[PDB]
């Protein structure tokens, strides 16, 4: 005789099993997981610094400085970005040039 | 020498010890209730004219713990 | 207290929910 | 932030899939009071009051492979966070609680309204009612405090008694060789019946707390079902 | 301390980080790329789903007038109370 | 008897006095490995898994075992 | 539940049974390796470390 | 003093009568007969059999030599002679670390002059130990 | 049509492997399915020789893990911050250096909260370099 | 050397304390309420009796909560 | 001279005072459901009216329990 | 070096803990009362006899009280 | 002079404090629990309900202990 | 460096804990009053000797609350 | 001006307020065995259930005491 859960496959019983007995319970979870997504899904460099490290943040190699590092070169170079635009720097070109020899 | 001191956070002690004083007040409720449901099981025929009489216990002993709210309410303002 | 913790709460929530949503079904059948 | 990692089942689930390819009965249930819900024969409801077997079987299964095995050392709680442990019970619990509330019925309410007419609406009754409002929410919160709290301070002892017996068994042993060697004995004998009482304090106490952790959720469901008479 | 540091997950392998705006954005182009097509009319019940919540949300951050100042979501320290910025 | 909190199950009585004492016991027919059966000790004539492994060479395995653990790093130790 | 199985009556009995072969193994691993850590840690040639104040844990948790 | 003493006299004659080995009851009547100790004249055959058995067990070694050389005992190679011989490795590796050990007469190996672990040495709170 | 919903649709063979599953099933069910083996909610067996050999390898295993993977992060951590707080001047000392330094961190593990004070706190006057020796 | 020193945020704190003693006279009230149910049910005919004695004890003690909330309004407005 | 002190840990200090007040609620919360127990195994059919009256009692009990929530968040956030 | 300090709202703080003796002789007065209720419900012939010594442990109890409110005044206004 | 002092050590005083009220719950389940084995000796069949009760005066007495718990590990956190 | 501090006010704290003593006396007394009533009530005729008795209790009680008194007074004039 | 301030041994005192807390749980630990015996005397063939319900309210009462421990070790070690 027909049974659900011996005579379906796995993926179709799942569907049923939350779909048709226990519905709400997978709402509110669905709920609770775009919640938790959407409100506790950051960490800040100092949280990492103080919490996020096994034995503590090794600071005589600064690994967020490095992995920093690489995404924005990354970002520069696969997006064309021109860094020593005045926007970025503040002032020209020209200004930048006499900076330069200046320091 | 002469030294006036005026600690602005002393005020938040005195209120939780005015807080205590609840603690004999819910205490002293408990102990009418849990005497009410004894005479209740005796006589619960007279439980109409016991209620009143618990309800009287508690409007006192509340009236109390009022006290006590009123001193931690002026020094958690003043 | 990482218990008290909520910086990766998210990705540790994720244990419970693939066991609720993926796991209790094969325990079932 | 993407954090991956593994839940420290992975041996249980081989043991499991070893050992349940066959069948086998189940007669010891740790919560067997979510099958007996009813007692007074003739009594029936036409809520679905046996919804929450299967959750509460899962339930103490996934709690138990975590919790009873954590007492072997170096076992890991991977799910022991306060938040977690509140995801978990506000999904149940909230999940039952619109159950009902979606059933669009006000008058299975009524009985928040403590108390009788003959005593004031305003000031005795209705505030009763909002105590006892927020009491459901903070049952609620109670249940996922205790669960969390009971674990970490139980497992905080064990680590701390552990560090102390292991500090006095390796560097105060060589008093068996020496004068005082009786001292050292009673110690010994201490901390062995300490670490045999401790144990099985953590063993009862882990399966106690799913027994109160499941209880919790059926008195919420119990609140709020109606039992017809057979005619 | 010490004992504190016991109650951690034993098994972790890797993390990966992604700006909000990153994937954001791109979770935009992929709604946008299937509810884009002419089979799926502008007044059917699933493209309503996808596209007016987030519309009313966004509305609503943005008539958003506060007094008060909300630092930036994704600062590099926010550890200091004293150091909003 | 019990070895830890491990106890050794027994088997109720199903006779009554009457019928038990009209039983002929011959241990003849009984195996060799349950003769003068005690049941405070079933297991003392049975045979041992591998023949010459005593229990105490076990415990001394894993006692060398340990010792190895904490000493291999004493003799062979290995740069970070 | 620990309703049956195998129980060796004395330690001569833990032969008896693999598993209880594997378990008396075990068992002499564990009380063994407290001998050990006595005569290592207690050794007169063990040395503390020249730089133990340079750093400590209570430092860099406080 | 004296109640402990005949308490634990007590017991080890219940657990002396209590055992059933024909043997060993007989030696032990015979020994109480004749007033000498039982257990210094087993130590005594022992150590007089081992003393006349050297050469038994040097042949033996021999034997068991040519055994092993000649490829016999592989041939009936089974997973009870592993199991031995991960015992007997076992023992080689402890015994060769304990060896070790002795030899250097010390737990740690010893520190050199250019280490800079030197300071430890020269800062120890007892120099005799 | 493309896929069948009922597991009835087999894949295989019923003698696939037939030979490998049976001696997997017969290592599963000499010890699980017995009487005395009542479980109680499918975790906790009654037969005691299944705690006799689970524990221990369950134990054994965590441990190895442990040493091997998350105590000795905190050996290397204090193997780099008390002699040079970098990873090549660690290299720089020798293997029998490096084993006294982590008996050391060992000795401090055993120790914990109820060892000296001395192994973490510089008696005053003490000669031996203070936390500003490589600064 | 002579110093005088003048804390002026003390005067909370034994207000505070002075609270505390309410919590036995809140708790006292409710003892002869409690006992109060129990006697009626044993001997209703004497409600009327048993009820004044009642005031009587709840008047004793409230003297007593005056005296303690005389001295907290004292340390208070001092 | 006149001086004038602000210490901020203080605020914890009276919220931990206020949280004592829950011992006597806690403590006066089990004290009715002790009576209650007893009071239904003198009188089992009269389970319905006890209880009423009990949970009325949690009711009351906990409403000072608020208080001192109230006064310890009243202090903590500030 | 000898320093010599004169604190001068100390004396609040003792004032304040002579008032919480004033709990123990306050709910000594309901213990009192709590058992004259049953007593009377008991023997109620005997509601003369019971009640003055009921009196008499008053005035024990209320002695005690002012001796320790005697040490309450006295540190209050010195 | 207006001066303001913060100092770390003080959430420590406060959570200590808390916890006392610990106890005040802890006495509070024993109280229910010693009540519960009378009530079963003296209605035995009715031991299910005696017992079902016990445990919602077990969950309510401990909710409040949580809230305790809820501000010490505020404060220790703080 | 060698400090040596005298603070003058803290004879007022000593004494006022000390006068906290006489809680558990004037308890005590008004507990021995109120088991005098029942007794009483339950044997009318033995309305001498336990009263006898329940003075000599009162005398043990109060030479305690005096030993305290005497520390109280004591300190409060060191 | 602004002043920040660390003081140490202040770990210690909170440590020792939340031992106090095992006062109210060793007491009713007490409690439960104190009523489990008259339990027993008075229906001594349902010794089982009586002597089963003591063991599991002093596991809920020991949770209360492991509560209070943990935040003492957080306080001591930490
Ligand atoms: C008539 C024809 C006769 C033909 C005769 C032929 C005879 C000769 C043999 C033929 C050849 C072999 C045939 C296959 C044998 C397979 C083994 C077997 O026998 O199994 C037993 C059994 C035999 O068949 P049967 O018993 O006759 O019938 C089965 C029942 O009818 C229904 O079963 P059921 O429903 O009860 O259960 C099915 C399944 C439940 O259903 C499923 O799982 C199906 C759905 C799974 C989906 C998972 C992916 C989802 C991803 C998200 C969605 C993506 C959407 C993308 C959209 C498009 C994007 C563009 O159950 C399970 O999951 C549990 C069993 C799992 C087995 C264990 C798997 C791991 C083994 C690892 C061993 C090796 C370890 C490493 C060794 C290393 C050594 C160094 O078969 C199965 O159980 C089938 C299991 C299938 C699992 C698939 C999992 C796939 C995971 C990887 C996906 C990779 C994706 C990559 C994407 C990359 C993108 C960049
Ligand atoms: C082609 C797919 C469909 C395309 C679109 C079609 C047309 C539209 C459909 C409906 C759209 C609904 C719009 C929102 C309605 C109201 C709800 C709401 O507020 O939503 C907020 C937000 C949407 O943003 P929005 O408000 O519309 O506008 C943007 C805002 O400005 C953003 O503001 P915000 O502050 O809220 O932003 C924070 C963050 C907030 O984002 C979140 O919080 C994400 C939440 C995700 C919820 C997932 C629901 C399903 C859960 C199933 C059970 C999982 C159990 C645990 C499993 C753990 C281990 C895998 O927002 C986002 O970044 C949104 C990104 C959403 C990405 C969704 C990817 C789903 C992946 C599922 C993986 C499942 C793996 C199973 C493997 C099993 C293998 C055996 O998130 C969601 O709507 C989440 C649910 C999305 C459901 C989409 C349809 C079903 C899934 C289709 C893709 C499946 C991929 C499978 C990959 C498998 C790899 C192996
Ligand atoms: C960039 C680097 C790479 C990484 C990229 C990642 C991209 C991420 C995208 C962004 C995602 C954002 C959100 C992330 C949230 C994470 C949250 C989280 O982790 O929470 C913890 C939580 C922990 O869960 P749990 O309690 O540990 O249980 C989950 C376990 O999977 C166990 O649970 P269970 O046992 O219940 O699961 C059911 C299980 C039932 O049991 C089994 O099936 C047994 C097997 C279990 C496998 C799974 C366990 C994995 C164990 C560790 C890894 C194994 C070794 C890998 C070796 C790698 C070597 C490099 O069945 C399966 O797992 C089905 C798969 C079976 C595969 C069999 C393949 C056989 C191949 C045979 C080939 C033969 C070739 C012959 C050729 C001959 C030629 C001559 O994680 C989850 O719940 C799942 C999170 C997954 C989120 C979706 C991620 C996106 C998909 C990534 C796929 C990458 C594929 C490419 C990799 C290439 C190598 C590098
Ligand atoms: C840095 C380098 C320094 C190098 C220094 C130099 C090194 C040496 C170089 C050479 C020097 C010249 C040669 C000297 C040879 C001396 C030895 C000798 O020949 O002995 C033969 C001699 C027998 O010769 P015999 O009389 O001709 O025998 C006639 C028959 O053959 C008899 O036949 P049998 O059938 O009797 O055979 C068995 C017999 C024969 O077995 C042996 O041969 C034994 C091994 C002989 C060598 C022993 C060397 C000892 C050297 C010092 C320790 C080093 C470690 C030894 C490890 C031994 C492991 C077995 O076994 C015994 O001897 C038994 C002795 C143990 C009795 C245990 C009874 C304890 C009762 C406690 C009751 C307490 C109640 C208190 C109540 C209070 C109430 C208020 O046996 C002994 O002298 C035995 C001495 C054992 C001393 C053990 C001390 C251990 C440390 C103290 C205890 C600490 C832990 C426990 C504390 C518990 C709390 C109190
Ligand atoms: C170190 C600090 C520690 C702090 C710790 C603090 C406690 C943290 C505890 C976390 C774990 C426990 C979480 C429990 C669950 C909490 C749930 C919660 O509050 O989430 C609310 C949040 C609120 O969402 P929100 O934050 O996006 O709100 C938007 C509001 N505006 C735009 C004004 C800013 O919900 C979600 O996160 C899910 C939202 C999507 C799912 C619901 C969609 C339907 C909404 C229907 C109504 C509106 C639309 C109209 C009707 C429908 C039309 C189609
Ligand atoms: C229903 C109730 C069940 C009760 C079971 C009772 C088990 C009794 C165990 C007796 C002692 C066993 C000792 C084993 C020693 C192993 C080797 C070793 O070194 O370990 C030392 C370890 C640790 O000892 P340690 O802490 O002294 O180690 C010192 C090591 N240093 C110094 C480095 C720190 O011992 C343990 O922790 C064992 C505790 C066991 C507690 C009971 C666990 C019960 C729950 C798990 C049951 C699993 C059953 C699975 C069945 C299959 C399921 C599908
Ligand atoms: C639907 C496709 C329409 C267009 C035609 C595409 C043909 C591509 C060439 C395929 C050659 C190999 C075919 C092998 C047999 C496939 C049998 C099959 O589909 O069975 C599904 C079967 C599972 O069946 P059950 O659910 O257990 O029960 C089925 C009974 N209801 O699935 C499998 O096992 C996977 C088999 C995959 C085979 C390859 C399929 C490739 C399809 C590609 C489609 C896209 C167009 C390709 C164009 C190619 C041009 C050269
Ligand atoms: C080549 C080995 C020879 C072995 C002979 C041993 C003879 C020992 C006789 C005297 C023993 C008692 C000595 C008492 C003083 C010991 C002090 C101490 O610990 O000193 C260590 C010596 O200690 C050790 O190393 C040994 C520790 C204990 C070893 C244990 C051996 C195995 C025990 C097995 C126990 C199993 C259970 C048996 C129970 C029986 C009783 C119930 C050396 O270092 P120090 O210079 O003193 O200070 C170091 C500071 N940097």
């Amino acid at each position: 005789v027909y049974t659900r859960w011996k005579c379906d496959r796995l993926p179709v019983f799942q569907l049923k099993l939350f779909t048709q007995e226990y519905p709400m319970h997978a709402a509110v979870g669905i709920f609770t997981i775009i919640f938790l997504w959407k409100h506790m899904s950051h960490c800040s460099e100092e949280t990492e610094r103080k919490y996020g490290w096994w034995a503590g943040y090794p600071y005589w190699r600064d690994p967020i400085a490095r992995r920093n590092e690489t995404k924005y070169k990354q970002m520069i170079i696969n997006n064309d970005v021109d860094i020593t635009h005045p926007k970025w720097t503040g002032c020209s070109v020209e200004q930048l040039e006499e900076l330069s020899r200046v320091v | 020498s002469t030294v006036a001191i005026s600690v602005q956070g002393l005020h938040y002690v005195g209120t939780g010890l005015a807080a205590i004083a609840l603690a004999g007040v819910g205490l002293g409720i408990g102990t009418i209730f849990g005497n009410l449901l004894v005479a209740c099981a005796r006589q619960p025929n007279l439980t109409k004219m016991l209620f009143n009489y618990a309800i009287l216990g508690f409007a006192l002993t509340e009236a109390i713990g009022l006290f006590a709210l009123m001193l931690a309410f002026l020094m958690l303002f003043s | 207290l990482e218990p008290m913790s909520t910086w990766y709460l998210a990705s540790w929530a994720m244990v419970w929910y693939y066991a609720f949503f993926f796991w209790m079904p094969m325990v079932w059948t | 932030m993407f954090l991956f990692f593994f839940c420290d089942l992975f041996w249980l689930r081989l043991l499991l899939c070893m050992y349940y390819c066959v069948w086998s009965r189940l007669c010891f249930i740790v919560y067997f009071n979510c099958l007996m819900l009813i007692f007074d024969f003739l009594l029936f409801c036409l809520f679905d009051l046996y919804l929450f077997v299967g959750l509460c079987l899962f339930l103490l299964l996934w709690f138990m492979l975590f919790n009873l095995y954590s007492l072997i050392l170096y076992y890991c709680i991977t799910y022991l966070n306060l938040y977690l442990l509140f995801c978990i019970v506000f999904l149940l619990y909230i999940a039952f609680l619109f159950l009902f509330c979606f059933l669009c019925d006000f008058f299975l309410f009524n009985n928040l309204l403590v108390g009788d007419s003959f005593m004031d609406v305003f000031f005795i009754r209705f505030l009763l009612c909002f105590l006892e409002c927020f009491s459901l929410l903070c049952r609620c919160l109670s249940t996922f405090l205790r669960l969390f709290c009971n674990l970490l301070s139980s497992h905080f002892l064990l680590l701390m008694f552990f560090d102390f017996f292991y500090f006095i068994f390796v560097f105060f042993f060589y008093g068996v060789f020496c004068y005082w060697f009786i001292l050292f004995i009673f110690v010994f004998c201490f901390c062995l019946l300490f670490y045999v009482f401790l144990y099985l304090l953590d063993l009862f106490a882990a399966i106690l707390q799913l027994f109160i952790f499941c209880n919790m959720i059926l008195q919420l469901i119990m609140d709020f079902l109606l039992f017809l008479l057979f005619v | 301390s010490n004992p504190a540091d016991h109650f951690r997950p034993n098994l972790k392998a890797l993390t990966l980080y992604a700006e909000r705006q990153h994937y954001v954005d791109r979770w935009l182009h992929v709604k946008e790329r299937w509810l884009a097509p002419w089979y799926l009319p502008w007044w059917s019940p699933l493209f309503q789903l996808g596209t007016w919540y987030s519309q009313r949300s966004r509305n609503l951050f943005l008539v958003e007038n506060h007094l008060s100042y909300r630092p930036y979501k994704f600062r590099r320290n926010d550890e200091d109370r004293n150091n909003p910025y | 008897y019990n070895m830890l909190v491990f106890r050794d199950p027994k088997r109720r009585p199903q006779l009554s006095e009457e019928e038990r004492a009209k039983v002929v016991v011959n241990q003849a027919e009984w195996p060799e490995e349950f003769k003068d059966f005690d049941p405070d000790d079933p297991y003392k004539n049975s045979p041992e898994i591998i023949k010459g492994m005593s229990s105490w060479n076990l415990f001394l395995w894993g006692v060398e075992c340990a010792f190895i653990y904490q000493f291999y790093e004493l003799v062979f130790p290995k740069s970070i | 539940m620990l309703l049956g199985g195998f129980v060796p009556r004395r330690f001569s009995q833990f032969n008896r049974d693999p598993c209880w072969m594997f378990f008396i193994f075990s068992v002499g691993f564990w009380l063994g390796e407290y001998p050990a850590m006595m005569i290592k840690y207690n050794a007169r040639d063990l040395v503390y470390d020249p730089h133990r104040y340079v750093w400590s844990h209570h430092d860099d948790h406080h | 003093l004296c109640n402990a003493a005949s308490k634990v006299q007590a017991r080890s004659a219940k657990k002396l009568a209590a055992l059933t080995d024909a043997g060993i009851q007989k030696t032990i009547s015979e020994h109480n007969a004749n007033g000498t100790d039982a257990a210094v004249s087993s130590t005594k055959r022992y150590l007089a059999e081992q003393r006349q058995l050297f050469h038994y067990r040097v042949v033996r070694f021999f034997d068991e030599c040519h055994y092993i050389i000649s490829g016999e005992y592989f041939a009936q190679y089974t997973k009870v002679n592993l199991i031995w011989d991960l015992r007997f490795l076992t023992k080689l590796v402890v015994l060769f670390l304990i060896g070790t050990v002795l030899g250097r007469q010390s737990i740690f190996p010893p520190i050199d002059p250019d280490s800079p672990l030197v300071e430890a040495l020269v800062t120890k709170v007892n120099p005799n130990y | 049509v493309l896929f069948s919903t009922y597991r009835s649709s087999r894949l295989v063979s019923k003698e696939f492997l037939h030979g490998p599953v049976m001696r997997f099933r017969a290592l599963g069910e000499y010890y699980f399915q017995r009487a005395w083996n009542g479980t109680l909610n499918w975790a906790l067996p009654g037969e005691y020789r299944l705690y006799a050999v689970m524990i221990p390898f369950i134990y054994f295993y965590h441990r190895w893990h442990n040493d091997h993977t998350l105590d000795r992060d905190h050996v290397e951590k204090a193997m780099i911050m008390r002699w040079g707080g970098t990873l090549e001047d660690v290299r720089k000392l020798s293997a029998k250096d490096q084993l006294r330094v982590r008996c050391f961190t060992d000795i401090e593990k055993l120790y914990s909260a109820y060892g000296p004070k001395d192994t973490y706190l510089q008696p005053p006057g003490d000669t031996l370099p203070g936390k500003d020796f490589y600064r």
